[PDB]
RNA sequence: UAUUCCCCAUGAACGAGGAAUUCCCAGUAAGUGCGGGUCAUAAGCUUGCGUUGAUUAAGUCCCUGCCCUUUGUACACACCGCC
RNA sequence: GUGAAAUUCUUGGACCGGCGCAAGACGGACCAGAGCGAAAGCAUUUGCCAAGAAUGUUUUCAUUAAUCAAGAACGAAAGUCGGAGGUUCGAAGACGAUCAGAUACCGUCGUAGUUCCGACCAUAAACGAUGCCGACUGGCGAUGCGGCGGCGUUAUUCCCAUGACCCGCCGGGCAGCUUCCGGGAAACCAAAGUCUUUGGGUUCCGGGGGGAGUAUGGUUGCAAAGCUGAAACUUAAAGGAAUUGACGG
């Protein structure tokens, strides 16, 4: 009978250290009734939050996921739990007369975060070149994709999740693979494209409050 | 305003946001807000809950009083400020928005809402599963 | 259904010398078609068309460059 | 008689070409005679540009273009005048149309 | 619950419409917010440079 | 089987018209009479004339058509075609 | 969902939003008058296996060649047989509409099939509606591969290479524009030219329209059917390409 937003109350949710705008905005959830919980029907609430959102200066067509992982109160602390870009970006950067390659990579950081990263880079056209087409052979082409997996691997093998993400925040890692492939075919928009999660070990609480604290 | 109970305690200044999943499609139009996970819908009113019509549920019009309707709930729900994310069929269908986005966004930000980030969120296939014609299409 | 043939071996009968001009015959069969029928679908066109068929492709009439004449 | 010298088509160098289904009737089109067209129109639909710019919460926000690439057949092309007929000489001519920037 | 009735002077005239030619758009502006204009479709001899009246204000008009 | 007219009686339908459909934009439509033709006898017709005098519109190609260009055609008695 | 609707699903909570899980398909945008392949055909990454054209060559053999009845390999889709799998579509079928009717077009559902493995079938507007091999006869600009040669720009790196571009040349390709080469009934074609000034080599194949790719015999196939293939009889035109009109929902 009774409208169910009476029985509701708001939650706050804070994104970790690794950015410094910390609140995300608020959440809410029903309160705490029967044998159903608020934290646990809480938890596992996904953010896809802007990262000109997140940081004050920079891009804003890449996203990140900020999976919620445990509760302080009126708190709700969350994790990385993956990066994309956004769909007019992705839609603006394929066009015509040029080679598109893309490359992937599973890969696990130190402590036990095994990821799969998504790269795509562009051919370039020449200031001086007059032919329509920019198009790199088939060999330049898995030479180019062979660079970016050894890159990308050697990037996040030896690195866990706080560093790997402030690695992804500026996009170092499209930078190093744009600068390395330069003697092959000259690339352009070289980005990495999406950052997927695909196993996570056994929730210590001490390494969120590491995140999310000094 | 205020309940105060329905509503978050916040400042004066600083605003509260929502996420605005406008489904325009043919036929219909959605006018669906959620929170920011998306996992608590705030409110959500279609096209074809104000008109008894039945074949004007895609027009601007619906989505128009559809977008008000739902502008006026929110606000009383505390919610100031949205990020739309815009929709059309997707999939195997169509990829182009239907007749009701333009007055729908139109009508959020006239009713008196702030507007956030735009993004198109329309399911794009990469060349998946077989669309209904027939080899010959639908010959009208 | 509305008889043709036999409508207009009638009309035929009752005119003098058993001959009649095509317009005056049109306008008779044309009437009796309008006056007794049941079915509606059927065009101005098409009983145009039925009637040329009708007149033009029987045995029993003739046709004197403007006019339809019987045939014993 | 023979139409066109190309035979309606871009098949050159080859025997067969994947079909694709055309974006408003989902008829089988091969892929080098449909009529190919690229959208980057803008989702915010510039009549009504004003509004939503005054009333976003940003300050410097830059609108997000819509991206769709349309395949239709030559039925639906001739119908919703994409395209048109021409005349023989006309028919063989293949400039774009010009953009009208003026 | 509606929104007021709003009244709207009328710049240049758009041409002809309504498949018996018996429409006209206008290009109206608001005479409260001056910068604010839209397209609408009117009947009756129009004669830019008059006033309306708009019971429902921002519907639209399709642009000829 | 009343030419027309006059007088006294008689006092019918008709209460604004279904589906359809005609004509018309300024001294116009409509109302209203008056001449001419026909005429021995004679206008509910027509052809002219004044008199009173508007509503709406200055557009479009939707319906019915016309003209011009490109285009298709198995029609040329020409789509009421041919089959 | 449609022109409009209804069949259909829905407070036993559909549709919409979130997080997951599973299944089988299919590989978008990039993707082109681009490439490869005898055709049919071929597009996610990586690895393996054998193959191939062109190019380069002051390498070998030395006429070993071209086209080919009989014979042989492959051959889209649909179809058949057996075994897996069945997401989506969807012949048959059912229903809802529309209609004078509507066993249709439109809508909802849905069998066989669509997918994989193994075996058949041998047909397509299987088309460039144009046999293959060779020679000669205009111009131009591009493009793909290989090679050669040049001012400069760019990358590592500071140099010589090697890549990206720029300016050309040669060879083999897919094509384009232009031309009173010439041809052609013309449309058009640089091949469909070098043809009464008629002969480079060779295979297949047509002889007015129908009957008819039918009948019959043979032969292949599980079948469906494929291949080979008449005659009686009938008929004065059937066609091609252009021109003028008329008509065009
Ligand atoms: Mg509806
Ligand atoms: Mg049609
Ligand atoms: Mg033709
Ligand atoms: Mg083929
Ligand atoms: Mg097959
Ligand atoms: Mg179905
Ligand atoms: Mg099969
Ligand atoms: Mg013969
Ligand atoms: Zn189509």
């Amino acid at each position: 009978v009774v409208d169910p937003f009476s029985k509701k109350d708001w939650y706050d949710v804070k994104a970790p250290a690794m950015f410094n705008i910390r609140n995300i905005g608020k959440t809410l959830v029903t309160r705490t009734q029967g044998t159903k919980i608020a934290s646990d029907g809480l938890k596992g609430r996904v953010f896809e939050v802007s990262l000109a959102d997140l940081q004050n200066d920079e891009v804003a067509f890449r996203k990140f996921k900020l999976i919620t992982e445990d509760v302080q109160g009126k708190n709700c602390l969350t994790n990385f739990h993956g990066m994309d870009l956004t769909r007019d970006k992705m839609c603006s950067m394929v066009k015509k007369w040029q080679t598109m390659i893309e490359a992937h990579v599973d890969v696990k950081t130190t402590d036990g975060y095994l990821l799969r990263l998504f790269c795509v880079g562009f051919t370039k056209k020449r200031n001086n070149q007059i032919r329509k087409t920019s198009y790199a052979q088939h060999q330049q082409v898995r030479q180019i994709r062979k660079k970016m997996m050894e890159i990308m691997t050697r990037e996040v093998q030896t690195n866990d999740l706080k560093e790997v993400v402030n690695k992804l925040i500026p996009d170092s890692i499209g930078k190093d693979i744009e600068k390395a492939c330069q003697s092959i075919y000259p690339l352009h928009d070289v980005f990495v494209r999406k950052v997927k999660m695909l196993k996570k070990p056994k929730f210590e609480l001490g390494k969120l409050m590491e995140l999310h604290g000094e | 305003e205020q309940v105060i109970s329905l509503g978050p305690q916040v400042a004066e200044g600083e605003n509260v946001f929502g996420v605005c999943h406008i489904f325009a499609s043919f036929n219909d139009t959605f006018v669906h807000v959620t929170d920011l996970s998306g996992k608590e819908t705030i409110c959500r009113v279609t096209g074809g809950m104000k008109v008894k019509a039945d074949r004007d549920e895609s027009s601007p019009y619906a989505a128009m009083l559809a977008a008000q309707d739902v502008a006026q709930r929110c606000k009383e729900l505390g919610i100031t400020a949205l990020h739309i994310k815009l929709r059309a069929t997707g999939g195997n269908r169509t990829k182009t928005p239907g007749p009701g986005a333009q007055s729908a966004l139109r009508a959020l930000a006239r009713s008196g809402m702030k507007i956030g980030r735009i993004e198109d969120v329309t399911p794009i296939p990469s060349d998946s599963t077989r669309r209904k014609g027939g080899r010959r299409g639908r010959r009208l | 259904k509305f008889n043709w043939k036999g409508t207009i071996k009638a009309i035929l009968k009752q005119a003098p010398d058993n001959e009649i001009t095509i317009k005056k015959l049109r306008k008779k069969v044309l009437a009796q078609y309008y006056t007794v029928t049941d079915e509606h679908h059927r065009s101005e066109e098409e009983l145009l068309v039925i009637f040329n068929k009708k007149i033009s492709k029987n045995p029993t009439f003739k046709l004197l460059k403007d006019k339809v004449k019987l045939v014993k | 008689t023979k139409k066109r010298r190309n035979n309606g088509r871009a098949k050159k160098g080859r025997g067969h070409v994947q079909p694709i289904r055309c974006t408003n009737c989902a008829r089988c089109v091969p892929k080098d005679k449909a009529i190919k067209k690229f959208v980057i129109r803008n989702i915010v639909e510039a009549a009504a540009v004003r509004d939503i710019s005054e009333a976003s919460v940003f300050d410097a926000y830059v609108l997000p273009k819509l991206y769709v690439k349309l395949h239709y057949c030559v039925s639906c092309a001739i119908h919703s005048k994409v395209v048109r007929n021409r005349s023989r000489e006309a028919r063989k001519d293949r400039t774009p149309p010009p953009r009208f920037r003026p | 619950r509606v929104q007021p009735i709003k009244l709207a002077r009328v710049t240049k005239v758009l041409g002809r419409t309504g498949s018996q030619g018996q429409c006209t758009q206008v290009r109206v502006e608001f005479m409260d917010d001056t910068s604010r204009s839209i397209i609408r479709n009117v009947k009756g001899p129009v004669r830019e440079g008059d006033v309306l009246t708009l019971l429902e204000s921002e519907r639209e008009a399709r642009r000829l």
